[PDB]
């Protein structure tokens, strides 16, 4: 639970948070897709 | 028998895609230093350049993508250029690795231009100088187009990797059934490989340059 | 390479063409001192 | 059956109408490149038609396409 | 950052003052040169000029033979060696300076002076058509 | 003048004079004409210099000497190669007018 | 800390020498080749490496691997190191400009 | 049937000629950018000229892909 | 039957003849598009010189396509 | 039977090569209309050399013709 | 059987497609050199413009590839 | 029977690869036009060259037809 | 049998799309011609973007070839 | 039988692919002819680089030649 947000967490915040917030609606849709995909079969 | 080199690799059972996907980071070492090796000397000149490329054309608002857009290119890089190694599994080749490098930067600059930008988002998808009379099918085509920029995308990689890695082998086999037949052409079928194999670098080092490059674009039509 | 030049002209002389006719053309308020203004007097020797 | 056979066959023919657009494209970038070269100051101008004939270039591409997917796996 | 220098030989409209669009006839074509423009090196041909101020507002000359070059700072000299306004240049004796030019044409047979005469009559229809 | 006084010193190396000029005001006329004698002369000079007398005001004038290139040599010349729709003939039609836009700047200096 | 002035004396790019230091006590100077070519023959003949078209690709790819290093490496060597100059030289021209407008002030 | 089956490779056939029209306009506004770039004051009747040829490419196009229709859908 | 079935296929096939045509008046008109930025003052000569070839092209695209009518729908 | 089939098929085969001789002449009237546009007083002899290159993609147009009806008709 | 043999015939038809790709490359390049012989000054926005055109020229390809690849060893 | 039917049709697709040679020739006498009018000086140099490049655009093209005439008529 | 016999036919239709690496080539080069032509002192880098834009299109023309290869003797 | 039908089909397909090289020489030497009405002084590296673009093209069509006669007469 420590170094994993000391090294990990706070360097990655300013983007995790703020600039890739569309970045993870675009993989909610991908996960959609591959869901539907690996279902298809 | 073929498609051997494509098959998800495993060693005793156990999946070894992962070591070979999460190992391209561990050949970029990073320093405090001022005055360090040559390795990182020149590996921060080649980021320092990359960047410079990549996101001179930006605004502000799509330099934030900086890290972003230039891990991305060292990344595929450094997985083709790790590609071209003999009996190796490139994780690229793939169409799972590409469609989820591909889909969530798309999806996410397009996002982006619609939720700022959502008047001139929706105005994109017509070239306003067109004159009246098929302006609305015409933006069919836009949005149609629009809906193949993904895919497009993870495609425009699986192919000119797979494909290429394919060609090369192929050779291989040529070469070598014609090891025990006529040895000069073995030599001139073996000069062909080698020409191949340079051509081969030299599009694994373009194809990285080019997807960084697309999304790039998309970023800067959506900011 | 136009016709004037295989016809041996100079583009000095094309210019010179050019410009009169351009000044024939003027009205006759400032024709005359356009004229004078521009018109040659060297001799060849 | 021979239909599936058929199908196969059609859509081979329908997609090879692509060729036409990958040209069309080059053409258009090509020509991007020669009249940036020659007045490198209406940049935007020439991109916006850039990417107009490009839109429209696939737009034609794409329409091969979907025949391609039609008569494949819908009929 | 364009560096316009349209100047006739005793008169002079601008030195490098900064308009946006110029347009000129050279003998190979009628062309637009903006800023930053491909290196040029031309000679005109009898025609109009239109100058795209900065303010948007465009300045029309026109202009007999001269010679135009851009260059790789932008610099953009014209030097033209008859410079008009289009008040100055009337319609009757154009239109009958190439009535004649082109009778006199068909009437001239020598090689020199028909290239001559075509010449004139070039001039006279540029001015014309620049005319109304 | 310049004629008279250097003719019985260099007559052998002697193209063409021209005379009444400095009673008018000169003008391009001028300039047009003895470059056109200076281009019908068959005379395709390597290179050439003007000598005039540069004012520099009301009591002073310096002897300039302006160069005079050729197509050989402007054609040659590497930095040429910035400029484009260049070949023999359109640095052949800029090169004479620049000689006559020469010769009359200098008539007028 | 400072860095040392070199690296770990590799022969052939891909053995170091610790190695044939390591086996010469105890098999001489020719013992190690004789157990490289032993291992080759052994791994070629009983079929454990089996001679495919990846061999003549990895010929291919070794063969343009060591003629581009062989071409354009000592090159890429001095760069890095002008780089490093370069900059050093760059900061010390920059102290020395300090300590000149210190002294000015 | 055998009639069908010829029906859909004859489809595919008849649209395969799109291709021509694809590159022909990816041509008419690769023209297009380098003349503007090269005059761009006559932008409405080089844009005008433009329409014209696009539409005459459509034109082609369209024989092209109502054939593809014809026999399929209604012959 | 067999024969109504190439019917369809020769009618296909000879309608990608098209193809050809669409992508000369592509070209004929981008060319225009050129030659009138490059000298807008022949506007009629080049427009004239336009017509001309787009009528030998579509005479080229006609005659595929009634060959394509001629086969299906005549023999 | 097998035989008209066949016929049918290398005659829609033969004629699709006529697509060349379209785009061949579709270049040829649109460098026409360039070089009208570079230098209008050589009207006559850049109208020749048209009509000779038309005549010669012509002639290739026609060969692929003739030979679609030398399969089609005669053979 | 039929089906095997008509997916054999569909690839082959289907990677018929590339050729427009291989043509697009050649002219995107051929441009570059045009325009790098030009203005060897934009030496970077060239060469940026001419992987932007090749990148997309070889999307087409790849599409026309991998529908072969589909048609052959998938469906 | 099955042989002279795919002779039919084996001599068709050969002749379709005439139409190369049709463009080919085209692009060869429309770049002859644009080069006279740009330097209508060197007519005979232009000429050889346009001859020559003819000659080699009609040597693929016979190339393409004596397969078809070779396949049909004499195997 | 029918496997062997459409296996033929579509090594003959992969191997068709050779055509435009052919052009392409012919373009690229073409093109080096012309800038070489018009700026004889960037020989050296002419020369680079030749070759890679040859490159590229050998790079095509392969992928089509080996695909040929690929269903004739090994698939 | 079925087996030379089809080797007679593949035979016709593959040399459909000589087209490409047809028309890349028509371009390599129209081209050629235009950097000479541009710059007639580098006669001989303009003819240098004109016979190696020739040599690829010719490159590609003898490819698509020797497969033509690879699947005839010796597959």
């Amino acid at each position: 639970l420590q170094s994993i947000i000391k090294n990990i967490w706070i360097p990655m915040k300013p983007y995790y948070t703020k600039v890739y917030q569309e970045i993870w609606i675009g993989m909610g849709l991908m996960g959609f897709i591959v869901y539907k995909i690996r279902a298809a079969d | 028998n073929l498609f051997a080199s494509f098959i998800a690799p495993t060693i005793l059972g156990l999946p070894a895609a992962v070591l070979i996907i999460l190992f391209p980071p561990l050949l970029i070492p990073t320093s405090k230093y001022l005055i360090n090796n040559r390795l990182i000397t020149t590996q921060q000149w080649l980021i320092k350049l990359t960047s410079k490329q990549m996101m001179t054309m930006h605004n502000t608002k799509g330099r934030t993508w900086s890290l972003m857009l230039v891990s991305l290119i060292i990344f595929i890089a450094t997985t083709n250029l790790l590609g071209l190694l003999p009996h190796s599994f490139t994780p690229t080749t793939q169409l799972s690795m590409n469609l989820a490098m591909a889909i969530p930067l798309w999806a996410g600059t397009v996002i982006m231009g619609f939720r700022s930008k959502i008047k001139n988002a929706l105005a994109h998808f017509l070239p306003q100088g067109t004159p009246t009379p098929l302006i609305p099918m015409l933006v069919i085509i836009e949005t149609i187009s629009l809906l193949i920029q993904p895919m497009a995308l993870a495609v425009r990689l699986t192919a000119n990797i797979t494909a290429g890695h394919l060609l090369m082998h192929l050779i291989g086999s040529a070469t070598l059934a014609m090891s025990t037949i006529n040895l000069p052409s073995t030599l001139i079928i073996f000069t062909i490989l080698i020409l191949l194999t340079i051509l081969e670098i030299a599009v694994a080092l373009i194809q990285a340059y080019v997807f960084t490059l697309l999304v790039s674009l998309y970023l800067h039509d959506n900011t | 390479v136009a016709y004037w030049r295989q016809a041996g002209l100079s583009y000095i002389r094309y210019s010179q063409i050019c410009a009169k006719a351009v000044r024939d053309a003027l009205k006759t308020e400032f024709k005359a001192n356009a004229e004078k203004t521009s018109g040659s007097n060297v001799k060849i020797v | 059956d021979i239909d599936t056979a058929a199908k196969f066959i059609g859509a081979g023919a329908a997609t090879v109408g692509v060729a036409g657009s990958g040209a069309g494209i080059g053409t258009v970038f090509g020509s991007l490149i020669i009249g940036y070269a020659r007045n490198p100051s209406l940049k935007q101008q020439l991109f916006s038609y850039a990417i107009l004939g490009f839109a429209l270039s696939e737009a034609m591409g794409l329409f091969c396409l979907m025949v391609a997917f039609l008569i494949l796996f819908a009929m | 950052q364009m560096s316009f220098t349209f100047a006739s030989p005793t008169q002079v409209f601008f030195n490098g003052a900064n308009v946006r669009q110029v347009d000129v006839p050279t003998l190979t074509g009628a062309f637009g040169i903006l800023a930053a423009h491909v290196p040029t090196l031309q000679v005109l041909r009898p025609g109009l000029v239109v100058v795209h101020a900065e303010d948007g507002t465009t300045s029309k000359y026109f202009v007999s033979s001269g010679s135009i070059a851009v260059n790789a700072d932008s610099s953009v000299q014209l030097l033209a060696e008859e410079a008009v306004t289009l008040d100055m240049l009337d319609l009757g004796a154009a239109k009958a300076n190439l009535e004649k030019a082109q009778a006199e044409l068909v009437g001239t047979a020598d090689e020199a002076t028909r290239a001559e005469i075509q010449i004139r009559i070039e001039a006279n229809e540029a001015l014309v058509k620049a005319l109304e | 003048k310049i004629r008279g006084i250097l003719y019985r010193t260099h007559s052998d190396q002697f193209l063409v004079a021209f005379k009444e000029v400095g009673r008018k005001p000169p003008t391009f006329g001028d300039a047009s004409v003895i470059a056109l004698e200076l281009l019908n002369s068959g005379y395709e000079f390597d290179e050439g210099s003007i000598i005039f007398n540069k004012f520099r005001s009301v009591i002073s004038y310096k002897t300039e000497e302006k160069p005079i290139f050729s197509l050989n040599t402007v054609a040659s010349a590497d930095s040429m190669s910035i400029y484009d729709d260049i070949d023999a003939d359109v640095l052949q039609n800029y090169q004479e007018y620049n000689l006559a836009n020469i010769i009359y700047y200098s008539l007028k200096e | 800390p400072p860095l040392p002035e070199y690296g770990g004396k590799v022969r052939y790019g891909l053995i170091p020498e610790e190695f044939f230091q390591f086996l010469y006590p105890k098999t001489g100077v020719t013992g190690p080749y004789v157990l490289g070519t032993g291992l080759i023959l052994y791994a070629l003949s009983k079929e454990i490496y089996v001679i495919s078209a990846e061999t003549f690709t990895a010929l291919s790819v070794l063969g343009v691997m060591v003629y581009g290093i062989k071409k354009y490496g000592p090159f890429v060597a001095d760069f890095a190191d002008k780089l490093n100059e370069q900059k050093l030289a760059q900061l010390e021209e920059a102290k020395q400009a300090s300590i000149q407008h210190i002294q000015n002030a």
